[PDB]
RNA sequence: GUAACGGGGCUAAACCAUGCACCGAAGCUGCGGCAGCGACGCGCGUUGUUGGGUAGGGGAGCGUUCUGUAAGCCUGCGAAGGUGUGCUGUGAGGCAUGCUGGAGGUAUCAGAAGUGCGAAUGCUGACAUAAGUAACGAUAAAGCGGGUGAAAAGCCC
RNA sequence: CCCGGCGAGGGGAGUGAAAAAGAACCUGAAACCGUGUACGUACAAGCAGUGGGAGCACGCUUAGGCGUGUGACUGCGUACC
């Protein structure tokens, strides 16, 4: 069985028992998470956008900051070039249940 | 008050240099050539953030299209029909069952179909 | 109050420019003397 | 005439690829003295095919 | 039991010892001190002499016995090269290296 | 730098960078391009501006209980057992001890004790009212401070 | 996740037979083509031949509109210096009738490693036989 | 050398008209994050908005050597340096630690600069490349026996 | 002591806290040159990377994926001053 939902502009093809990443939320380890939006479970419902009913579980299993990404910009030539490192936030959410 | 400047100038160097570890050549041996490849690779690795994002929903389409297209209806028809339908699943998913749960892909051309129809 | 414990006051002691010391500076390579003609020569500029 | 760009090692080694020496493929056995020799060619100690040829 | 014998600051440019460094890298002991000999070149008398010594080191130092030993390692690293000069026409002087080698062969019964 | 004013080798032809002198300081062994000379780092201090530095200073001491007053302070022999013998009794080890006058005696003691120095009252120093853990002052030495800073 | 990719050791092509007799030589290549390129599988995956082993008949037969059977030039070089040689398309179907559909598919074909490993896939004759009756090819209508 | 559709190919996959789909950018939206400017409130929140840049102006920092703080602190139970690895910050960077090393190092807050290099046909040293290539310097010329020697075309007879 | 030309050079032994402090001697970077191992590479066209990515090898705590090395194939892509 899997379902489909939106969390963090994005969507997730998920099971229970999996852990997914998502953009981070405000909440704490620890903490369940619903996602009451849910676009589609096959066990087919689909939703038009949401199925009636549907929720998935999720525990929060952890926050964190994503691998390190070098941005580079060099204007060639020009006298320029800039550097800026990025870490992206996440949170781990391992999915409990899903019920439409 | 007299700076030798060596031991900083070596752990410059070396910092470019185990960035270029791979390169062909001088290009991960010699400073000179190490610091434009790791400055190019850095361009495009720039470049290629926003570039996956445009290859992954070409890749996604596609595959859309060809499940699609085995369903009976262009991808062109289906997008159309599924929005119609109010369905927001995109394209990352839709590619991903159409893979994955042929049945369920079936399911949402008709309901695409139905929408149209 | 000890000689590691003493600041001088805010805004009192601006950092000298430091021209040709690379891009990030903002005085790197021409040293704010632009491209070429007389100013920006070694002892160049014209008189009073 | 002269390169414009410097060969590289990899270049190099493989000009090389031809420059390994063949090792003597097997020594022959003098059928009197029993010493190693090179085929056709007399022993060190002047043996050729059982005959002591020299001194 | 690895047994060494080295040649340091030997005559010859490490390329030209290589070469026949080449030939007795794995061999038998026997097989080696055989190819060698037949093998027509400087850098064959240099390598012989010093896998002769390795021989005798096993078998002296660290009680090999000789129909045992095989050729383990053998590598040539660059010695110290000899600058000197060489006048060329129109009063151009050329740098001549003379190149020097580092000669190792290793011999074991392993 | 010691050497002559002849041109390395000719302007043009040799396909080397121009050259001038050998004591050009992109040359090894060339001159040093800003070569430092001797110099003066004194500063002005306005006599006002010192004058309430020390005021400042004198008075954080007061504040932070690192200024001690007595009426006498003195040694009987120049003998440096003396003078560590009577610091450890006043709960003292890094101290500046200003006295109204210079004594021979707790000079001569304090000279081989590192942590402790011995000053006049004219000759504090904003630097040492600061460095100094303890300041002891005589009385003496008190009422001459203070005129001195009025 | 990670979108799926096809494995090129655990993709399943299939076998086709063709026949080329009276279909339109471009449209007919297109449908080749995109069926050597896998883009009719939801497992299509760029870098990954998943595409179906093709066998084209009567490569001879296929037809060309307007006036191309006279008018369609073949041209190719052979490298030596003023040799541009050219055949036309009733010429080619003379000579070499296999020709025309493998060089139309083959123009059509990704260029690169894949695009020609692609095209091995493809087995054109020009008459109504094949060899290749242990591959069990299902006729594929175009 | 096709060579005046980018190619294949196309009789529409051309052109015209009409219409509805869809694709399509670092544009816009969504989600997460950072910073500038300004409000409105109490350096914090809320909210608006902005953040491509050469010359160039303005702002804020990193690190290096040296002075004080320091007769302190760390260090033979292993300093600096060297070399890996891991962690960490928006960046210059920082921290930790394995190995090497074998005696120095130095927080903090201040102070001073020989304070940061890829270019200057830069300067010095080292080391590559061409390359085991050209060449081995008069085309008067060598051959053999014997000797000595670890080895002899070249030395001796 | 041993190999070697009563060599060069080396291997032992011994000294020393250390000889990978052995006199070409403190530390011992880099270019440059090797030996070994893993992976890739002999139908394949270009700034040699980058985005995607199979396979293989070696390690690891869902027994799982994960990490490390490599990088077939593929989108994009003409160094720096
Ligand atoms: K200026
Ligand atoms: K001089
Ligand atoms: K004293
Ligand atoms: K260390
Ligand atoms: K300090
Ligand atoms: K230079
Ligand atoms: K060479
Ligand atoms: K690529
Ligand atoms: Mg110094
Ligand atoms: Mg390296
Ligand atoms: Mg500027
Ligand atoms: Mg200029
Ligand atoms: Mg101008
Ligand atoms: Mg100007
Ligand atoms: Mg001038
Ligand atoms: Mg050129
Ligand atoms: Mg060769
Ligand atoms: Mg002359
Ligand atoms: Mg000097
Ligand atoms: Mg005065
Ligand atoms: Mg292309
Ligand atoms: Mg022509
Ligand atoms: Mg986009
Ligand atoms: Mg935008
Ligand atoms: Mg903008
Ligand atoms: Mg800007
Ligand atoms: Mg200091
Ligand atoms: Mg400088
Ligand atoms: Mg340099
Ligand atoms: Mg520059
Ligand atoms: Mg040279
Ligand atoms: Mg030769
Ligand atoms: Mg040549
Ligand atoms: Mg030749
Ligand atoms: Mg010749
Ligand atoms: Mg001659
Ligand atoms: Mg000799
Ligand atoms: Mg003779
Ligand atoms: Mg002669
Ligand atoms: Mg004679
Ligand atoms: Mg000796
Ligand atoms: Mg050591
Ligand atoms: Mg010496
Ligand atoms: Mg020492
Ligand atoms: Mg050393
Ligand atoms: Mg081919
Ligand atoms: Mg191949
Ligand atoms: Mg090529
Ligand atoms: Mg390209």
């Amino acid at each position: 069985m899997y379902a489909v939902f939106q969390s963090g502009g994005k969507q997730h093809r998920v099971s229970e028992g999996q852990t997914v990443r998502l953009e981070k939320l405000d909440i704490a380890t620890g903490e369940t998470v619903e996602f009451a939006e849910v676009l589609m479970i096959a066990n087919v419902k689909i939703g038009v956008p949401f199925v009636d009913g549907g929720v998935i579980k999720a525990e929060v299993v952890a926050h964190g900051r994503g691998e390190k990404v070098k941005i580079v910009k060099f204007r060639r030539r020009k006298h320029y070039r800039k550097q800026q490192g990025h870490r992206q936030w996440f949170t781990d959410v391992k999915i409990t249940g899903i019920s439409a | 008050a007299r700076v030798k400047r060596g031991v900083i100038a070596r752990a410059r160097h070396k910092k470019i240099l185990k960035q270029a570890k791979g390169y062909y050549g001088a290009r991960s041996r010699v400073y000179r050539v190490a610091f434009q490849a790791v400055i190019k690779a850095g361009q495009y690795a720039y470049r290629d953030r926003r570039q996956r994002k445009r290859q992954f929903r070409q890749l996604w389409i596609a595959r859309i299209n060809a499940a699609a297209r085995q369903n009976g209806i262009s991808y062109s028809k289906f997008i159309n029909g599924l929005k119609k339908a109010s369905v927001e699943i995109d394209r990352k998913i839709l590619a991903d069952i159409a893979v994955f749960d042929k049945v369920a892909f079936t399911a949402l051309v008709e309901k695409a179909k139905a929408a149209l129809a | 109050m000890r000689l590691n414990t003493l600041s001088p006051a805010e805004g009192s002691k601006k950092a000298g420019k430091r021209l040709g010391r690379g891009i990030g500076s903002g005085l790197g390579k021409t040293g704010g003397r632009g491209h070429k003609g007389q100013k920006s020569r070694s002892g160049g500029g014209v008189r009073r | 005439a002269v390169q414009q760009n410097k060969p590289t090692r990899s270049k190099r080694g493989m000009r090389r690829s031809h420059d390994a020496l063949t090792a003597v493929t097997s020594l022959s056995v003098d059928k009197t003295s029993g010493e190693k020799h090179l085929r056709h060619h007399i022993t060190a100690d002047g043996y050729y095919r059982g005959r002591k040829v020299i001194a | 039991m690895e047994t060494i014998a080295k040649h340091r600051h030997a005559r010859s440019s490490a390329q030209k010892v290589r070469l026949v460094a080449d030939l007795i890298r794995g061999k038998k002991v026997s097989q080696a001190l055989d190819i060698l000999t037949y093998t027509n070149k400087k850098a064959a008398v240099l390598v012989k002499k010093v896998l002769e010594s390795a021989i005798a080191n096993a078998e002296h130092n660290d009680g090999a016995d000789i129909d045992d030993l095989k050729v383990t390692k053998i590598f040539v690293d660059e010695g110290p090269s000899m600058k000197r000069i060489m006048p060329r026409a129109k009063g151009r002087a050329d740098r001549i290296l003379k190149r020097t080698s580092h000669i190792t062969v290793v011999v074991s019964d392993r | 730098v010691t050497g002559s004013g002849k041109k390395p080798w000719r302007q043009k032809g040799t396909g080397r960078a121009r050259s001038g002198s050998i004591k050009s300081p992109i040359w090894r062994s060339g001159g040093v391009t800003f070569a430092a000379r001797p110099q003066d780092h004194s500063q002005k201090v306005n006599k006002k501006m010192y004058r309430g530095a020390l005021k400042s200073i004198l008075s954080e001491l007061v504040r932070q209980d690192r200024l001690i007053v007595v009426e006498k302070f003195s040694v009987e022999a120049p003998k440096t057992k003396l003078l560590a013998q009577k610091l450890k009794d006043m709960a003292l080890e890094d101290v500046l001890i200003i006295t109204g006058e210079l004594d021979e005696n707790l000079f001569l003691a304090a000279r081989n004790l590192h942590k402790v120095d011995v000053r006049d009252a004219t000759g504090i120093d904003p630097v040492s009212l600061i460095a100094f853990d303890k300041v002891v002052m005589t009385a003496d030495a008190v009422k001459q401070v203070e005129e001195m800073l009025a | 996740m990670k979108t799926f990719t096809a494995k090129p050791e655990t993709v399943k092509r299939d076998w086709y037979v063709v026949d080329a007799t009276g279909k339109t030589l471009g449209r007919l290549a297109t449908e080749l083509a995109r069926r050597l390129r896998g883009k009719h599988k939801a497992e299509y995956t760029p870098h990954v031949d998943t595409g179906d082993y093709i066998i084209v008949l009567n490569a001879d037969k296929v037809a060309v509109t307007g006036n191309k059977r006279t008018d369609k030039v073949y041209y190719h070089h052979t490298g030596h210096i003023g040799g541009i040689k050219q055949a036309t398309f009733e010429e080619m179907i003379a000579r070499r009738p296999e020709r025309v559909i493998e060089i139309a598919v083959k123009g059509m074909l990704p260029k690169g490693p894949l695009g020609r490993a692609m095209f091995r896939k493809l087995k054109v004759y020009a008459g109504n036989e094949h060899n290749h009756a242990a591959q069990q090819p299902q006729v594929l209508d175009i």
